RNA sequence: GGCGAAGGCGAAAACUUAGGCCAUUACUGACGCUUAGGCUUGAAAGUGUGGGGAGCAAAUAGGAUUAGAUACCCUAGUAGUCCACACCGUAAACGAUAGAUACUAGCUGUCGGGGCGAUCCCCUCGGUAGUGAAGUUAACACAUUAAGUAUCUCGCCUGGGUAGUACAUUCGCAAGAAUGAAACUCAAACGGAAUUGACGGGGACCCGCACAAGUGGUGGAGCAUGUUGCUUAAUUCGAC
């Protein structure tokens, strides 16, 4: 993610972007079983169908 | 829990022009007696003319310049081994505990008369030596050591 | 002696590292909240690193630094201060980027602890 | 969201191959449903043989916590976790709802096929969700994908604990699986639903010398006084 001009408008989009790769990460480091992917991803997109409509 | 407290008036004291005076009497009173700390307060003022000859306010307004505490020390723990916390303390409280500090620290001291002791303490507290200077730069010392926890808290 | 350059900062949740490198790929200097005084749990602050980030900054003025990527890694709530560090610093960074290690959906991690 | 009967299936490609959907004047001419017995498949774990073994991680050792910790945490760490060939046939293998058929208000969606036709929309035939009428339901709830109106067939159940245990029988290298009681004992049950409270190291909100802040005291000495125990003639009786 390479995007950065003068000061600090580059760094409001690189919060963003900081946000969403720890929230990729945190579910790649530990470990349980593949049901709990499944339902946790659908609570996760149920949760983005219900708040962000 | 409960709402903000009003705070009671205290009235300058119109002979030395001054309410840290009146601070100074009220803290350094016991029985509740204005008379004696009176008369005990005053022999000191009669003192800082005899020795070290200077206005009394002068050395007054230095005593309190250096024993006032930059920052102070609140407790927030989570578990056990319980973590200070250093936050931010008005103008105020801050004179108010440096007045504590010096009434403490001159009732612990050798110069058993009163008078001598008191003035002595002054003395020292304007002079900035080890009587009360000393808690004061420890207090300091503590704070911006663990200055993250007072960075991020509550 | 070199004025463009490269710097990382890998922000663990148990620690920091901060490491100036050259456009070679060798190292310059580098920084963590170990090399002060503070040991133990208390060195995971956002002010530990940004101290740490402080003090790399400064070692690496002498050596005649300039414009410079920035590459930030690791996750935790330390690795912005650094940000702040720098920037205040008054160094001419120029570029911002992420490199954390993600991986794909490949080897299996360490589990849930309970 | 899609597909599969179920278990399951998602980086890319080739071969083989499955079943599925819509309109079918075509053909055949009741050739259908269910299915005891029989056969096939069937998550993980486990077994045997040969490989492979990055990471993870039973068992095992060590460091912490604790009163103890053979656990929760951390550092290691073996089987295993992967592939090839054989076996085991269990799971909260769940929609806790067997399959088939026809009918019964409605509304909001979504996906596949057809036509009209820049998508957007219109409708048709189907799958898949939400909402909801009557009706059913002990209630919760279900409701065109019924737990409704009925029929056909299969399988299953007859209080609880004994006990999914014992004996016998079949299979299996084994672990075990299938099948499956009684003697005795209780008057009820880890019964179901729902209701009022209570409680929560469950949340949301709010008070109080509660916390916070300060000041001054008790536990340190001696005496006054009450109480507990012992004593004797009572050390009258209660308050705990």
């Amino acid at each position: 993610e390479v995007k950065n001009d003068d000061l600090e408008l580059a760094l409001k989009k690189f919060k963003r972007v900081s946000l969403e790769i720890r929230r990729l990460a945190q579910r790649h480091e530990y470990h349980l079983r593949k049901g709990m992917r499944l339902r946790e991803k659908r609570k996760i997109a149920q949760k983005k169908r219900r708040k962000f409509r | 829990r409960k709402n903000r407290a009003p705070k009671r008036t205290v009235l300058p004291d119109p002979v030395f022009n001054n309410t840290l005076v009146t601070r100074i009497i009220n803290v350094i009173m016991e029985d509740g007696k204005k008379g004696l700390a009176q008369r005990i307060l005053y022999g000191a003022f009669d003192l800082i003319e005899q020795r070290t000859k200077e206005k009394p306010l002068t050395v007054f307004e230095r005593a309190v310049g250096n024993v006032m505490p930059r920052l102070e020390l609140r407790v927030r723990r989570i578990a056990g081994s319980n973590y200070q916390v250093p936050t931010e303390v008005p103008q105020d409280r801050k004179i108010a505990l440096a007045l504590r500090w010096i009434a403490m620290f001159a009732r612990k001291r050798h110069e058993k008369t009163m008078l001598e002791k008191i003035a002595n303490e002054i003395i020292d507290a304007s002079n900035n030596t080890g009587a009360a200077i000393k808690k004061k730069d420890d207090t300091h010392k503590m704070a911006e050591a663990n200055k993250a926890f007072a960075h991020m808290r509550w | 002696n070199v004025s463009s350059g490269i710097i990382h900062v890998s922000c663990s949740p148990n620690n920091t590292i901060v490491s100036a490198s050259d456009p070679g790929g060798n190292v310059l200097c580098w920084a963590s909240s170990g090399t002060m005084g503070f040991k133990g749990s208390r060195k995971k602050t956002p002010y530990s690193a940004g101290i740490a980030a402080d003090k790399v900054a400064k070692t690496v003025k002498e050596m005649g630094m300039a414009t410079v990527k920035l590459f930030v890694k690791g996750t935790g709530r330390g690795k912005d201060t650094a940000i702040r560090s720098f920037a205040n610093a008054g160094l001419s960074i120029t570029e911002i980027n992420e490199k954390t290690p993600i991986p794909h959906n490949g080897c299996k991690p360490p589990k849930r602890p309970r």
